[PDB]
């Protein structure tokens, strides 16, 4: 039982690394939505200002 | 997209510019070639000759 404690213990590292790089990965993904969106919507401003 | 107004403003003035002078010039030219008679073509050659 200390055996597979030392084995069942380092199971959980594994899993978290991995768990805080899917979020990391998930905050960059709606970082660049945010940004597309936030762009393709002033351009709109833009344009109608001009065509104005 | 403000400066992008502001670059067509002058650039319409600028072309608005451009059409009133060139008929300044031109109008000048009929009407000089319509008013002229001898007495004035002896007023300019006869100072010209002056400052020679």
């Amino acid at each position: 039982d200390l055996d597979l404690a030392k084995a069942s213990a380092t199971d959980q590292l594994k899993k978290a690394k991995a768990e805080a790089q899917v979020i990391i990965e998930q905050a960059n993904k709606r970082r660049s939505q945010i940004l597309d969106e936030a762009k393709a919507e002033a351009e709109q401003e833009r344009t109608k200002i001009v065509a104005q | 997209a403000q400066a992008e107004i502001e670059a067509e403003r002058k650039r319409a003035r600028e072309e608005l510019r451009k059409q009133v002078a060139i008929l300044a010039v031109a109008g000048a030219e009929k009407i000089i070639e319509r008013s002229v008679d001898e007495a004035a073509n002896s007023d300019i050659v006869d100072k010209l000759v002056a400052e020679l």
